[PDB]
């Protein structure tokens, strides 16, 4: 199968709502080692981000039933176990896309555009990672997480305005792992509220390619900013 | 279980 | 596991929106021998419905972009190759489940409903079968669906209210049988009107717990008479 | 557009 036939795969298990067949299509793709298309990037992004989120979704369906269900043994047992299936599957999900990232797409990537989308991913599946992780395994998924959103960051502060889609999303998620993640709300507030100022304030460079995507991530920035700040 | 919203998966570049 | 692992494993699995699991579980529950509660035959039966169900629409979806790709014999191939991927898949789902009704649970039924309720699935898994089979398979399929229909019908006219869900819900597929597979709209109408015409006369026979689904398959029967007197 | 066909899971 050649690259071109795997991107068409990818296209028509999208439309299917077959993320599973997207996902392995776009590995592939990805492990013939050439560079991928702004397209392709969205595909591989798209397959495993549905691929991992509906285990994130199931993951919080089946704490959350363990939460109101009786505190004993026989009657935990099955969620406990269920929930831990869960966790493994998104474990070998995420680290699935931290070997292609790390292996293939970061170190090969032409444009601090890509390679900023990448290490955003990198921290994407770390955090992804640290939300199920415990004891010394959690410490190595949270500090990599940080480490990839602020390398990612600082890329990006020196080569995008703050109205680039990219660098807006990527501030939206280094500030939900600030506060979900490593429970700082101090911090996860004030990089939120700096982002939106920033593209605000640069408001007549947004484009009509980036006008849809950058106002709905400022959209969600305000979003988790009354959210995050109803905790009173 | 409300929680906080992250970026969509696909993004203009 | 024991039958209540089991059930509590099939319910935890639905919450989770994990369909290959629930029909799993609802699966083991059958090949151990006994007979099925209420609620562990709608388990059962949602579980399998959306496994299949997730085919089926992916079915649906390759077969239209098929149709588009005028003009593209590589698209086309494609198109065909993964459609008959997805028809596979819908086979070997449908024959797993016509194998559990076949073996364990119409056998074994103790009740009028109970079996009603199995021969009905009977119906719809020959039927899903028939949508997508070909040639002289076809020609089994939807004999294989027809008869297990017909059997249904005769149970539950005997045993079962003009009301009763599972009899509305049986008559309601066995019109779109008749109309979508075996080509037969006068049947098809005249079992949806029918159908329609003997509930509305006994309606006082329409409990509460019935009402919901009731009324429900009710519209449903009109709603397909409405689409199929256009294209009459 | 398709025909409608029954619930998967029914009140017994």
């Amino acid at each position: 199968m050649d690259k071109s036939e795997l991107v068409q795969k990818a296209k028509l298990a999208e439309q299917a709502e077959r993320y599973d067949d997207m996902a392995a299509a776009m590995k592939a793709v990805t492990e013939q080692g050439h560079e991928l298309s702004n397209e392709e990037r969205n595909l591989l992004s798209v397959a495993y981000k549905n691929v991992v989120g509906a285990r994130r979704s199931s993951w919080r369906v089946i704490s959350s039933i363990e939460q109101k269900t009786e505190r004993n043994e026989k009657k935990q047992q099955m969620g406990k176990e269920y929930r831990e299936k869960i966790e493994a599957e998104l474990q070998d999900i995420c680290n699935d896309v931290l070997e292609l990232l790390d292996k293939y797409l970061i170190p090969n990537a032409t444009q601090p555009e890509s390679k900023v989308f990448y290490l955003k991913m990198k921290g994407d599946y770390f955090r992804y990672l640290s939300e199920v992780a415990s004891g010394d395994n959690k410490q190595t998924t949270v500090s990599n997480s940080q480490q990839a959103y602020q390398e990612a960051f600082e890329i990006s502060k020196k080569e995008m305005q703050p109205t680039h889609p990219i660098r807006l999303g990527l501030a939206l998620n280094f500030s939900v792992f600030y506060y979900e993640i490593l429970n700082s709300p101090e911090k996860a507030c004030s990089l939120a509220k700096t982002a939106f100022d920033e593209a605000i304030a640069e408001l007549d460079t947004l484009n009509e390619e980036s006008y849809k995507d950058s106002t709905l991530i400022m959209q969600l920035l305000r979003d988790n900013l009354t959210l995050w700040t109803s905790e009173n | 279980g409300v929680t906080s919203s992250s970026c969509p998966a696909d993004l203009t570049q």
